[PDB]
């Protein structure tokens, strides 16, 4: 809004009763340029500070420990992150567990040995078409159904959709031999 | 009617587009405004009818372009207008001139808005299509058959945080 | 999650249909250039806050034809394809939510149909596949078997669900109807999204009302000062009107960035809550509401999200 | 001011332009005819008498 | 956790005990209403 942009141009051409109007338009005009600059920088720094509360969380939990939070430190089951240096930031290397293939196997909620309902302690019951096995949800392994990996609770009259299977007891062939 | 004209009232100045209306003013009132002090409908002083004051064809000039090392074809996107007040395709954000409407939904490469994206594929031209939110897949529900993975792949994802 | 994509242009706001106003507007520096790029940067963040929260799965899972999910009434959370594909819960969330002088209201990247397809894909992956669809491939595990590991994560033996298959169905199906009776009777539960509308309906309407202000000039209309005063004499009154509208636009983008900073902080939280509480199981107490974490059902919402948490 | 492809390069002040959509300018329609909306002869002066 | 709730009113701070000041204060429109509702919204967040 002033007649010039140079501070020394108005004071050398205009009168000191007349140059004070044009100088005050330059001071108030440049003050709003700094008022817009401090406002735009502090809001963007608040997003950096909100990212600083997030980047310190990743370098304290996922880097310095094993977090059980799904999809918080990358896609998949996170194990350990390797941080790297970066200009005004950080670059992470999240080591995750991602499956590749899958196979459709016959499952069962529980089994019945002599009337009681045997529940799996860790994992679910599977079957390869002939025998009934037990494995976890993340990795398939043909483990033999024993009493140590199962839990006895209730009976087989409450659970709807149950099957029958003989529990392989290791105490039976040891006493007979 | 239906043109960007400059109406000159005795106590009101401004430009706009005059068209038909469904409102009905009072027999003594002559002005009509919006909530935030915006005159959008006035009564004609000659004929006792209601005419709205529609704003003219104003909108931002946006373009859709790929990288400079690939090609040079573009697509003009006139915002907040239809394709009548100006490869013709109408979007919710405005009229898109330059892109071809393809019914095949592909991956959203360059987003436009309102579920519409554009991409430069191969012959080679910018196409307009509804974006695909993912691949077509249906989980087979079964009470006696589950899928447990036998093979794994240790992948290393890169996360960048300021 | 998101807000209204409002892009106010300083060309037609201060100098709408005027030639001499544009010569007195470019002499104030690049203030109109900076405020246009600042409001454009909000619209880039509004398109990223919808993608980083909702679009977490690379595939879309459809509804299976088998509806016997252990005897549970899951017809309320699944959208009706014969209806937009909306459900009875999403209909209560849409109908209970409470200008052309340079204000450009741009539509978002995803409409109400695109969020409903993400709702129909995430709820199909949570029920018919559990939490394995987010970490990797969707394992075809039924809903009655995935809840056995959800009790073991909080210290509950899995014999409670297998011996009370009819007791959970009489309590969980009755708790869904209590949510629908609370939203249809009053809108007090949806106050978190109505405050976003109250910070937008009172922000977009107050900016247009500043054009009727004098701002130290002899008139409010820019055409009234030019058509009455002399062109060497109207420049004193016009420059007081442009500077008065410049401080109104400076306060507007300031209020549209500080209030949106809590939305962007909530969008980083909604991307965290949907990835952890919905797409997995967490042992954090009182993170998915009051109670033990078992699962969570997200629903579509205007400029937000509604999490139907299931607690023990 | 030749093509809308060049409007993205001069806005970002760089020739290397990636994919996306950026605002360049605003579309404006000039009014072609100004119609004065006034009522009809509502009462002539008694110049005949 | 919280902060001291301070409400700065633009009536006694801008035009405290002045009649001619209120005639020029209303020429800006609702600028004091924008400043009062901004500090009122802090007082709601301090209670939350």
């Amino acid at each position: 809004g002033a007649i010039s942009s140079v501070l020394n141009d108005i004071l050398s051409r205009l009168d000191p009763p007349e140059a004070e109007v044009q100088i005050d338009r330059l001071i108030t005009g440049r003050l709003q340029s700094l008022q817009t600059y401090v406002t735009q920088q502090l809001i963007r720094a608040a997003e950096i500070r909100a990212s600083a509360n997030l980047a310190a969380t990743k370098m304290s939990e996922c880097v310095l420990g094993q977090s059980k939070r799904v999809d918080f430190c990358g896609k998949g089951y996170h194990l350990m992150s390797f941080p790297q240096s970066a200009p005004h930031g950080v670059v992470f290397l999240h080591v995750t567990y991602v499956p590749a293939q899958e196979k459709n196997f016959t499952t069962a909620p529980a089994i019945c040995h002599d009337g009681k309902a045997h529940f799996p302690r860790e994992g679910v019951f599977v079957s390869n078409g002939t025998h009934w096995f037990v494995t976890q949800r993340n990795f398939y392994e043909p483990q033999i159904i024993t009493t140590d990996n199962t839990f006895v609770s209730g009976n087989c009259d409450v659970v709807i959709g149950i099957v029958n299977n003989t529990v392989y007891d290791p105490l039976q062939p040891e006493l007979d031999s | 009617k239906n043109k960007c004209v400059n109406f000159n009232f005795n106590g009101l100045t401004g430009t706009g587009v005059l068209t038909e209306s469904n409102k009905k003013f009072l027999p003594f009132q002559q002005f009509g405004r919006d909530i935030a002090d915006t005159t959008d409908a006035v009564r004609d002083p000659q004929t006792l009818e209601i005419l709205d004051i529609t704003p003219c064809s104003f909108g931002g000039v946006s373009v859709i372009t790929p990288g400079t090392n690939t090609s040079n074809q573009v697509a003009v996107l006139y915002q907040d207008v239809n394709c009548t007040e100006v490869n013709v395709f109408q979007t919710r954000a405005g009229c898109l001139i330059g892109a071809e409407h393809v019914n095949n939904s592909y991956e959203c490469d360059i987003p436009i808005g309102a579920g519409i994206c554009a991409s430069y594929q191969t012959s080679q031209s910018i196409i307009a299509y509804t974006m695909s939110l993912g691949a077509e897949n249906s989980v087979a529900y079964s009470n006696n058959s589950i899928a447990i993975p036998t093979n794994f792949t240790i992948s290393v994802t890169t996360e960048i945080l300021p | 999650v998101s807000m209204t994509k409002t892009s106010v242009d300083c060309t037609m706001y201060i100098c709408g249909d005027s030639t001499e106003c544009s010569n007195l507007l470019l002499q104030y520096g690049s203030f109109c250039t900076q405020l246009n790029r600042a409001l454009t940067g909000i619209a880039v963040e509004q398109d990223k806050n919808t993608q980083e929260v909702f679009a977490q799965v690379k595939q879309i899972y459809k509804t299976p034809p088998i509806k016997d999910f252990g005897g549970f009434n899951f017809s309320q959370i699944l959208p009706d394809p014969s209806k937009s594909k909306r459900s009875f819960i999403e209909d209560l969330l849409f109908n209970k939510v409470t200008k052309f002088n340079g204000l450009t209201v741009l539509p978002p990247l995803l409409t109400d149909e695109m969020i409903a397809q993400y709702t129909s894909a995430l709820l199909a992956g949570t029920i018919t596949s559990g939490w394995t669809f987010g970490a990797g491939a969707a394992l075809q595990i039924p809903f009655a078997m995935q809840m056995a590991y959800r009790f073991n994560g909080i210290g509950v033996t899995q014999n409670v669900l297998y011996e009370n298959q009819k007791l959970i169905a009489n309590q969980f199906n009755s708790a869904i109807g209590k949510i629908q009776d609370s939203l249809s009777s009053t809108a007090s539960a949806l106050g978190k999204l109505q405050d976003v509308v109250n910070q937008n309906a009172q922000a977009l309407n107050t900016l247009v009302k500043q054009l009727s202000s004098n701002f130290g000039a002899i008139s409010s209309v820019l055409n009234d000062i030019l058509s009455r005063l002399d062109p060497p004499e109207a420049e004193v009154q016009i420059d007081r009107l442009i500077t008065g509208r410049l401080q109104s636009l400076q306060t507007y983008v300031t209020q549209q960035l500080i209030r949106a900073a809590e939305i962007r902080a909530s969008a980083n939280l909604a991307a965290t809550k949907m990835s952890e509480c919905v797409l997995g199981q967490s042992k954090r107490v009182d993170f998915c509401g009051k109670g033990y974490h078992l699962m969570s059902f997200p629903q579509s919402a205007p400029h937000g999200v509604v999490f139907l948490h299931v607690t023990y | 001011a030749l093509d809308p492809l060049s409007e993205t390069k001069c806005t970002l002040k760089s020739f290397t332009v990636e994919k996306g959509i950026y605002q360049t300018s605003n579309f404006r329609v000039q009014p072609t005819e100004s119609i004065v909306r006034f009522p009809n002869i509502t009462n002539l002066c008694p110049f005949g008498e």
